[PDB]
């Protein structure tokens, strides 16, 4: 069993007001079994896509999930991920500016 | 690594909801250009230059061989799981195969096999056998040492697979030897006694990049933390390395960015 | 293009 190594970030230097895509990255996973979630105030985040499944030389899997969007001031965006390695369901807050 | 041809396939007793139990997918160096699952059941293009370059006999030639392959993963896992005395529960079978062109014209071929994430067998091109990592993997390694099978893996890997590898490179030309100038952003936080200071670099091409922070002009490669290399959903990739200073060092503090796209290493300050 | 494949 392998813990997922989770960031999240922005496709552009984050500007408010200005077309951007949020990334969220899975990796060196196992089972391939994973929910990642984007999401806009505690609520799932509008047209989110994703890789369908890969892995590394050691057999580690990988994902990504990315969706368009505008950054908002006041308005918090995290990604969410849920595996069998985690005891609880985990949230990783996005950092406009660093 | 001159060029290098990369298949990959997963299958899953536990996707799980929702999700394709088979997933198979390719890369051009590094560059996913295919892939194929389970539920959509068509091998597809997943960049320009191979849609561009291939017609429809090719992707149905493909689909075909892609869903004979799943009919094989999907007994390999009733046949591994009854050697193992499972259920069991959830199982997974991974296999990697394909081309490496070096530098000095050297042909490298692999093609090797996993089952729940240790080892399962691997292909020795050179004595034309199949290593088995493990006890449960002999039985497999008779069936396939028994046929033709060592010939055509050896076939496939020394000359179709270099081949068709040296054609996608070529219809990848332009996309392939790309430059994209990262953008990069420096942000320093103050919190309880330490200054930590971010850089980050933003969708740059090719994949290689080395970031690091400067005090006065020599690199702190210790206490730097990095994010590694990931992947932005273009194409393109991404990286992020911070740095604890004591408050305010920031006008000591220098990044430096070392990409192929520069003609020059990029600094960058507070 | 991708190769055939033989049972386990």
């Amino acid at each position: 069993d392998l813990t997922p190594k989770v960031q999240v970030y922005s496709r552009f230097p984050a500007s408010a007001g200005t077309k951007n895509v949020l990334n969220c990255f899975a990796a060196g996973f196992h089972p391939p079994k994973i929910s990642i979630t984007l999401m806009k105030d505690g609520v799932p985040m509008e047209g989110a896509q994703y890789s369908d499944m890969s892995f590394n030389d050691d057999w580690t899997f990988q994902r990504l999930v990315h969706a368009d969007f505008t950054p908002s001031s006041g308005s918090t965006y995290a990604c969410k991920v849920e595996h069998e390695t985690l005891k609880e369901p985990q949230v990783y807050k996005w950092d406009p500016e660093f | 690594e001159l060029h290098t041809l990369r298949y990959i396939s997963t299958a899953m007793t536990d996707p799980g909801p929702g999700q394709p139990w088979y997933v198979d997918v390719g890369y051009v160096d590094g560059e996913l250009f295919t892939h194929y699952n389970s539920t959509a059941r068509r091998a597809v293009p997943r960049t320009e230059w191979i849609a561009a370059n291939t017609d429809q006999q090719y992707w149905d030639s493909e689909t075909q061989t892609s869903q004979r392959t799943e009919q094989i993963d999907r007994d390999g896992l009733g046949t591994l799981q009854r050697r193992y005395n499972q259920t069991g529960g959830s199982h997974t079978v991974q296999l990697m195969y394909g081309c490496d062109i070096l530098e000095d014209g050297t042909i490298r071929g692999y093609s090797q096999d996993a089952y729940d994430g240790r080892d399962f067998i691997a292909f020795d091109k050179d004595t034309m056998t199949f290593t088995a990592a493990v006890p449960e993997a002999v039985p497999t390694k008779r069936k396939w040492e028994e046929g033709d099978y060592a010939e055509g893996l050896k076939q496939y890997l020394e000359e179709t697979c270099v081949e068709w590898l040296r054609r996608y490179v070529e219809y990848g030309k332009a996309e392939l030897g790309r430059r994209e100038r990262p953008e990069v952003r420096v942000w320093g936080k103050e919190a309880d006694g330490i200054l930590t200071l971010s850089c980050r670099a933003h969708g740059f091409y090719p994949r290689p990049i080395a970031v690091s922070w400067l005090k006065d002009g020599a690199v702190q490669g210790q206490d730097a933390q990095s994010g590694g290399i990931v992947p932005n959903g273009d194409g393109t990739y991404h990286t992020w390395v911070t740095i604890d200073a004591q408050p305010g060092d920031g006008d000591k503090y220098q990044c430096r960015v070392e990409h192929a796209s520069l003609p020059q290493p990029g600094l960058y300050s507070w | 293009r991708r190769r055939e494949q033989t049972d386990y």
